[PDB]
């Protein structure tokens, strides 16, 4: 959960130098980004997940 | 956006200058928005506690 | 020595050649293999051709254009109508097999584009309506690719399956469908991709009609574009091949 | 035990880490070493938490109902089947097939009910609660020759004592608990479709043994279950889109993830 | 017939637990198996491919 | 084991151990033997009692709140905090820096409130408490889905029987729990101010399973706390100064000691 | 797997104990730890002041 | 197993990777390293941090036009305003370093050109006018790249630098350049340039400010061409990383 006493960091991305084509190829590119967790990763304390709700007992 | 498969996809083209800015957002996996959704942070929901190093692919 | 882009495989009397495809995806470790004496059920003798059943069936080709949203295909339905895999799995009750998956889809240096090739499970599908379930006409075409939606199905009485792509049916995350073993195939580099998918499922044998393991998903997440004077038909084909395939219940012809 | 970083001084290679390919299907398993100078810190952490045993051994509320000393429903009827309960039945969902044995305990509260009724005397409530196999007899009416329960497993409960509680091994005629079952009942392919196919799992009914007092009595059953020994495989993405029916997976379609301002905001 | 185990305690005390229950469905919830396999979904591809190395030569 | 006195005889020498230099901050260890002759006197005393364990290992109580089986309040809810009872803060302020495990008892007292509703039949009360840790869903209203606690840790409680008690261990972050922060939340240096930031520990909810009877009935509820495996570091002067608020060190200033007549009196 | 301890009684009796719970965050209050240290906060000075010398010379 | 065109480089906390990069230049054989106690002259304790000191800077980018004659930084300047490298030779007297120089310059296959990247250590420089000498804010350019002329600087009184290209400002032949540790990125293969300069000076410790050793020229010899339609912005970055730094005398804030 948010707390400014345990703030993470910003992740930002800047142009290099430029995105160069040559003639009759598109100049608008597109990119994905894919997150995962390395081999030192832990996590404690199990609590209810704040996504999922219901109103009443489905039937 | 976030109703069609436009969500995944990070814009790049061939700009006219150099230094600009592509993207960026907070470290915060099981808070902030861009986070949320992914496995990592479903899992990271469950628990009140996290650490280790994070691995952004960028593809 | 040799590259690593190019891969040669045979089965049965079907070979396939690839020069720019990346390395194969083996299932969840377990390359498929026969059922052992220890874990069998039914006491009957099994039969087993291990060359007419196992080879490389083409299936039918879809066309990838600029507002594509992705195609579904059911394993077990899709060869049900082709060769002696059809025949057997039609003639008997309980079937096994496993399958390698090769999705092929060729582009030249100019175009862009990439495709995720997911092999899924138990792929239950929620119906348009809530009261209603999906019909079996709607759910699996028989050597046919069933395409999605790029917008909402409309929740007025139908056995309509839920297309909406950005949900995969299932209602999920489109994201997280990387769990299951899955290819990329970008047009910038891979050519092709190939998935070997074990038997999973929760029991020895299961009947191939009444129900339909795996179910090949191939989504765009980044659309295809190009510029004037490049060719715009550019198709995607789909080849499986059987592995490992043994049958049991020798029963009259059912369809 | 979690694994430790490793120290890493300068480098000028030919080899890069870093650089891989995406379209392979492999997860490229940097340390931070590759990407940057680190120094040697031991890690003590434990992913302990974590094992699947722990995260779905917690006891769960799946289904409550109610039941009245006199009045037109004097005994509770439920079909023994999960996804009632979001909370757990998303936890479930998370993997394709489970196997895992059952610890089922039952929370009896009574209350009275408003009446005209004077001169009451309440008098210690039992609760009879009777679980009927698929195929057994059922009991149309509270008071009827199938509560001997000559075979079937019962409990009786007096109010004022700690909880009844009982375990329960793995009834399943298959090798695992399928959480998933894409096919149809029939082999003509038209019928029930989905995962209501493979539940068959009994019927659960409770009753008052004997009539509390004069005045009416209303009284609540919530069942709980906690797994143990548990065991799980093919892992599968979680829910997203909040369930609708306890019979299958039917949705409403739902935005991929919460929105924000623009592409280089870092609040939401 | 008791059996000697060890405490879940921090880092940088032995508990005793006895069956009663003769039908192996009524033991306590065997927390401590702290073993794992990711090899089975990351780095799933059939040919190893080493960290540091062209992973498309 | 308490030191013993040893012996000593008349001397007459230079070195004198009275004489020291207080200015160098030591503190001159006497033994009477050094300012007057003494006896040899065996001390069996023991310090037992004295260790910090013994000193902070006894349960109190932090909070008490009410709520109402029918009425505007039926749950209750306190953030999990220390420093809202001054007899345990004041004791746990003697450390700067401290880090223990902990149990809990929950003393659940009901009582009937006065109303004019007539043929009460009063029914045991079912008491039902619930965890939040920071992030979890809230409990917005008594009737919820949030009460199925499918991973929230939770008692259930009959009124009639022992209290409820659970043991919790050291939930922190950090190595220790700091009873005293210097500094801001904002690197800004403009926020909140003070201990107040280091406190995250959660929330803590409770309410009535069943209504107990027509009568309104209203239970109240105490929390104790009682350390256990406590460890202590950097000790500090008492308090002295009555504490205002709940979220500060916040006071109002008052004399060093009470006054006596003179310089030379023997009484206060 | 039982652990015998001495009882505190006055100057001038083992007793058992046995944990049940596997947490070792539910263990009896460990209350015979009589170990002291003045030393870091009487007479902290770097260097040493025997008793009976001019603090000061 | 690999080839010798891909190229990563870690320093501090910061990495640079190349997948079409030549052979990296060790400048005069030398790996630059710290000062021997058999070669010190200053009696005081060095400073070395070696993290936030060394680590790549990247400066600002230039364009590269199809009529531009080059550009020249001065590499104790440059990264005189920037991070703790900055900081530090501004709080002390004296101070020794070595510098790793890659310039990352990428293009399409349709483009063409040629740079030449050079370190030249000691570049004194000629005044426009025979009598004065330039000034310091001509000479050098904090954080800025300085560019050449294609025709000669006029000869009336000035302080400003003669910026002939052909000439190369020290009254040199432009060809004979080559003798220094330099670099060719050719549009047509190379995408980046990196070179190794080890700390060359007369003494064991200089003051940065008033001596800037090493002065990077980048010189596009065979200029950039292409046909309508390929993007015309074609930018140039240089990233400078210090190694082995260390100073002395420390001393009141300096500017
Ligand atoms: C007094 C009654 C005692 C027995 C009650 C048994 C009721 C539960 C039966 C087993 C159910 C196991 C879970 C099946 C549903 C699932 O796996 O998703
Ligand atoms: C039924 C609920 C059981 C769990 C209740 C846990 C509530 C207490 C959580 C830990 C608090 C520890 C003390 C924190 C405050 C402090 O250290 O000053």
């Amino acid at each position: 959960a948010s707390d400014e006493y345990t703030a993470g960091g910003f992740i930002t991305c800047w142009y290099q130098t430029n995105i160069v084509v040559p003639a009759d190829a598109q100049s608008s590119c597109y990119i994905m980004c894919f997150v995962s967790a390395c081999n030192d990763f832990s996590v404690r304390l199990l609590k209810d997940t704040p996504f999922i709700s219901q109103n009443s007992f489905f039937q | 956006k976030v109703n069609s498969m436009e969500a995944y996809q990070i814009p790049v083209r061939s700009n006219e200058g150099s230094g600009t800015q592509v993207f960026g957002f907070p470290l915060q996996p099981g808070y902030s928005s861009v986070f949320s959704r992914t496995l990592l942070g479903e899992i990271l929901n469950y628990y009140t506690h996290w650490s280790g190093s994070i691995k952004l692919t960028f593809m | 020595g040799y590259s690593d882009r190019v891969r040669s495989i045979t089965l049965g009397n079907s070979t396939i050649t690839t020069q720019e495809c990346a390395n194969v995806v083996v299932g969840y470790g377990v390359w498929p293999d026969y059922l052992k004496d220890s874990e069998a059920t039914a006491e009957d003798q099994p039969t087993q051709p291990d060359v007419a059943t196992c080879r490389f069936y083409t299936l039918d080709s879809v066309q990838w254009q600029k507002t594509s949203p992705g195609w579904w295909w059911k394993l077990p339905d899709a060869l049900s109508n082709l060769g002696l895999f059809g025949q057997n799995m039609q003639y008997h009750y309980l079937g096994r097999t496993g399958y390698t998956i090769h999705v092929q889809c060729n582009a030249s240096k100019f175009h862009q584009g990439c495709l995720l090739v997911v092999c899924v499970p138990e792929a239950e599908m929620g119906c348009a309506t809530l009261d209603n379930t999906p019909s079996s006409a709607e759910l699996l075409g028989g050597d046919a690719a069933k395409e999605f939606a790029g917008e909402p199905i409309a929740s007025g009485s139908n056995k309509l399956v839920q297309r909406v792509v950005y949900n995969a049916g299932m209602g999920i995350g489109v994201g997280n469908l990387t769990i299951f073993p899955h290819q990329w195939i970008n047009l910038r580099t891979n050519n092709s991709a190939t998935i070997v998918m074990p038997y999973t499922n929760s029991v020895p044998m299961d009947n191939m009609f009444r129900h339909n393991n795996i179910t090949l998903m191939v989504i765009p997440f980044v659309p295809l574009d190009y510029c004037p004077g490049s060719t715009t038909y550019v198709p995607i084909t789909v080849t499986i091949a059987p592995m490992c395939a043994e049958y049991n219940g020798l029963r009259l012809a059912s369809h | 035990r979690v694994a430790d970083t490793v120290g890493t001084g300068p480098t000028n290679s030919e080899a890069i880490p870093a650089l891989t390919a995406a379209e392979t299907g492999h997860t490229s398993q940097v340390v931070p070493g590759d990407t940057m100078q680190t120094r040697h810190v031991k890690n003590y952490h434990s992913r302990s938490e974590s094992t699947v045993e722990n995260f779905l051994c917690r006891s769960a509320c799946v289904y409550f109902t109610e039941y009245k000393n006199s009045g037109s429903k004097r005994y509770a009827e439920w079909v023994v089947t999960t996804r009632q309960a979001a909370q757990l039945r998303r936890k479930l969902e998370f993997f394709t097939y489970i196997r895992f044995d059952l610890e089922l305990t039952f929370v009896i509260t009574s209350t009275q009910q408003p009446s005209t009724t004077q001169n009451q005397d309440a008098q210690i409530l039992t609760h009879q609660i009777m679980y009927v196999p698929p195929g057994g007899p059922v009991p149309d009416k509270v008071d009827s020759y199938v509560w001997q329960t000559s075979t079937n497993p019962s409990v009786f409960w007096t109010e004022g004592n700690a909880p009844p509680r009982m375990s329960i091994p793995f009834l399943s005629i298959g090798n695992a608990y399928s959480n998933f079952y894409d096919g149809w009942s029939e082999f003509s392919r038209n019928g029930v479709y989905g995962i209501n196919t493979l539940n068959n799992m009994g019927t659960l009914y409770a009753r008052h043994v004997n009539t509390g007092s004069t005045g009416p009595i209303k009284s609540t059953i919530r069942i709980y279950f906690k797994p143990k020994h548990v065991k799980a495989w093919i892992p599968r993405p979680p829910r997203l889109c909040q369930y609708e029916k306890a019979k299958n997976v039917n949705f409403q379609p739902s935005g991929v993830t919460t929105t924000r301002q623009s592409i280089t905001t870092m609040t939401n | 017939g008791a059996q000697v185990s060890t405490q879940k305690t921090g880092a940088h005390i032995h508990y005793t637990n006895i069956n009663y229950y003769k039908d192996a469905a009524s033991n306590s919830a065997t927390r401590q198996d702290f073993a794992q396999d990711p090899g089975k979904f990351t780095e799933p591809v059939k040919d190893i491919m080493i960290k540091s190395l062209p992973a498309l030569n």
